[PDB]
RNA sequence: AGCCAGGAUGUUGGCUUAGAAGCAGCCAUCAUUUAAAGAAAGCGUAAUAGCUCACUGGUCGAGUCGGCCUGCGCGGAAGA
């Protein structure tokens, strides 16, 4: 409603292509395309984005907003990308990748290797750091969370996958 | 989680959200405030 | 309660102050420390005056409205917050010292150290005049 | 490099020099010693609190050394010792919570103005005024 | 020490269980002696003449003390003799039975401690046994403070001073004595194994 | 709503004067010092630090906040 009722500063030096409700962009980095719902209506208008409610719906603006926030997610992908960075906390956690299929090494008896989908970068600066970009927010989220469900980390020493920004929760075990 | 068939705000930071339908606590201060059915 | 009416009789309540003593001082909201800030907003009352309002209302368009009557240049408030200090015996006194130079230490910052001069004149400081 | 970052309050009446041993130095956090333990506290310790309540700061800098411009004879001492009744708090709505007059202000206000001042050396008067005063129990004098 | 007299029969100097008997040992060696009926842990050995003291006359204080009962209530007197000869074997080990009721109580250092002693008797000295059932004051790290404190709240313990000294702190507690029956491992557990206490009956 | 940050140095309180700590018991004690000082907010509460009761100044461009009555719905709601 409110981020619907606002244009997306779609900048210069990416490719907008609305078509019914279906839409594609395409940036410098990738290029993104999704479906929005029939109850959103999209136009350009000079070098930006409109969302509004198209008639007959009662969630007009909730649908635009949803839209809204998604065309803008989309744009900023194409534009400068997304990154996800995990870290490992855990003895002898190691990240490392092959083509593009992280092997991760959480010790559990047996080997894990993550396929990622077509759109990751996952490079690891370090032994214990992982760096998922690309240009789509929602699967570098979703990709960033498959692995860190790997191991969730624990409340007593924090061992396992987590967000490099994630606070856990660290808590004491008993009197013993 | 509770099941409580009144589930309500037990903190501050207490949600109350209804997912599915069902009406739930979600707290992000105590996780021993999660409940799950109005 | 700094309410619309609060407001519009408190414009008037605080250009008055200024607008019969000297200059008036502005004080960010940046990092004041449990001695520096506290204690040099105290050492502020001590010295300057029992009279200075350290508090800020100072919107910009509660500005333009009380303040503006004279010297209309006060509606430029983006900045940050004031801690009004002004001066008793004549103009540029010992408040109007103390801010500007805890615009660069002894405080958090000073916002320049802003002042009301009522000329507007030409580029000079009041420093010509010898004896 | 600091004045008091180690802010921990246990410190018996100031006969001895903040007494750890008796309420218990659970403020363990403490890194002085028997260098830092006699320095200054011990020779400039007279004429603000001898044998009454003068709240002393955990002020240890990174200097190498520890000094500081201390505050001045504490309020807490001067409504406790210039009023005769050293009641308070606690008691104060029962009995007699200690002594406070216009001449014990004038006391503190000639007397603690030096260091321990706020928005005027007579706010800071005014600072013991309300240490004697929200005793609980004054002497109208 | 004792002011007795000793005399040798069997010189033993071998690896950790085996004994080669040997002849005489100089100074600097370590060997066995046997038929040493009189001196006991950390007491001097020498000619009628030699040092009536030398040093070694502090070693620590039990912390756990636990009941113990024979298969049949008249083996006492052979569980009596087992508790005596490890009591001297291990004089941080005390045996007594206390004489407030009639019940023989073990006194050693460590819950393991017991259980090596228990199974000792049940292997050695034959004698299958089931085991049974003040001013505080303990130092630990000043880390595991909340959680000993907990504990000593969690039992009937009141405390005592609130005092933190330099390598750690000094919690002062009073508790029951009829409580408290595993306080050094409970406390061990709790405290990673680096706290020691004291509980004399106040 | 979203953003630039500011709470004592009379004050272990004058305190159950064993503090039970600028935010244990505790009485109450703005305590000028103010875009602020409660002798008590979750962190250590028995204690620092670094996020900080409270409060506001600075930002920022149209609505926002809670209640009360009411209709129709939602969970409560498991058996051969």
């Amino acid at each position: 409603s409110r981020v619907a009722k606002a244009p997306v500063v779609v900048p210069a030096g990416v490719d907008v292509k609305i078509n019914g409700q279906v839409i594609t962009i395409k940036g410098k980095n990738g290029e993104l395309t999704r479906t929005l719902n029939d109850a959103v209506e999209v136009k350009h208008a000079d070098n930006t984005l409109t969302f509004g409610p198209r008639d007959g719906y009662a969630d007009g603006w909730a649908q635009a907003g949803t839209a809204r926030a998604l065309l803008n997610s989309m744009v900023i992908g194409v534009t400068e990308g997304f990154t996800k960075k995990l870290q490992l906390v855990g003895v002898g956690y190691r990240a490392a990748v092959k083509g593009n299929v992280i092997n991760l090494s959480l010790g559990f008896s047996h080997p894990v290797d993550h396929q990622l989908p077509a759109g990751i970068t996952a490079e690891c600066p370090t032994q214990t750091e992982i760096v998922l970009k690309g240009a789509d927010k929602q699967v570098i989220g979703q990709v960033a969370a498959d692995l860190r469900a790997y191991r969730r980390p624990e409340p007593y020493k924090g061992k396992g996958v987590r967000y490099a920004d994630e606070v856990v929760r660290t808590k004491e075990a008993k009197k013993k | 989680m509770k099941v409580r068939a009144s589930v309500k705000k037990l903190c501050r930071n207490c949600k109350i959200v209804k997912r599915d339908g069902v009406i739930r606590v979600i707290c992000s201060a105590e996780p021993k405030h999660k409940q799950r059915q109005g | 309660m700094a309410l619309n009416l609060q407001d519009k009789q408190a414009i008037v309540a605080e250009v008055s102050e200024v607008a019969k003593g000297a200059l008036s001082a502005v004080v960010a909201d940046s990092r004041g420390v449990t001695v520096d800030k506290m204690t040099e907003l105290r050492k502020a009352g001590r010295e300057a005056g029992v009279y200075m309002r350290v508090v800020r209302n100072t919107l910009l368009r509660r500005a333009v409205e009380g303040t503006p009557f004279e010297c209309l240049k006060d509606a430029f408030v983006g900045p940050t917050l004031i801690a009004y200090s002004m001066e008793h015996p004549g103009a540029a006194a010992r408040l109007f010292k103390e801010f500007a130079k805890a615009n660069a230490k002894f405080e958090v910052k000073a916002a320049a150290f802003e002042g009301e001069l009522i000329p507007a004149s030409q580029i000079d400081r009041l420093a010509t005049l010898p004896t | 490099a600091k004045k008091v970052q180690a802010y921990v309050k246990l410190q018996v009446a100031a006969g001895m020099a903040n007494p750890s041993p008796p309420v218990g130095p659970a403020l363990g956090q403490q890194g002085v010693n028997i260098m830092e333990f006699c320095k200054a506290f011990n020779a400039k310790t007279d004429s603000i609190e001898k044998g009454l309540p003068i709240p002393v700061v955990i002020t240890v800098y990174a200097d190498r050394s520890f000094t500081f411009v201390t505050k001045t004879p504490p309020a807490a001492v001067l409504l406790k010792k210039a009023a005769g009744i050293k009641s308070g708090s606690g008691k104060p709505n029962k009995d007699k919570v200690g002594k406070i007059s216009r001449a014990q202000l004038q006391e503190i206000a000639q007397t603690k103005a030096a260091d321990m001042t706020g928005a005027d050396i007579e706010a800071m008067t005014r600072s013991i005024e309300g240490t004697a005063r929200s005793m609980g129990l004054v002497v109208e004098d | 020490v004792k002011a007795a007299r000793e005399r040798f029969g069997r010189i033993v100097q071998m690896h950790a269980n085996k004994r080669e008997e040997i002849k005489e040992v100089r100074a600097g060696d370590i060997a066995a002696a046997i038929g040493l009926k009189d001196v006991t842990t950390g007491d001097t050995l020498c000619d009628p003449d030699a040092p009536i003291i030398l040093e070694r006359m502090e070693f620590p204080e039990p912390v756990i003390s636990i009941a113990v009962e024979p298969k049949t209530k008249a083996d006492q007197e052979k569980m009596g003799l087992a508790l005596g000869r490890l009591a001297k074997e291990d004089p941080s080990f005390r045996v007594w039975t206390d004489e407030e009721s009639n019940q023989t109580i073990i006194a050693g250092m460590g819950e393991l401690h017991l259980d090596i002693i228990v199974d000792r008797m049940k292997r050695e000295f034959n004698v299958e046994a089931n085991v049974g059932k003040m001013k505080v004051e303990v130092e630990t790290p000043e880390e595991n403070t909340g959680d000993v404190i907990g504990d000593l709240s969690r039992r009937r313990g009141m405390l005592k001073g609130q005092e933190s000294e330099v390598t750690g702190v000094k919690i002062h507690a009073e508790v029951p004595l009829s409580e408290m029956f595993g306080y050094a491992t409970q406390l061990r557990s709790l405290t990673k194994g680096r706290a020691s206490y004291t509980m004399e009956f106040l």
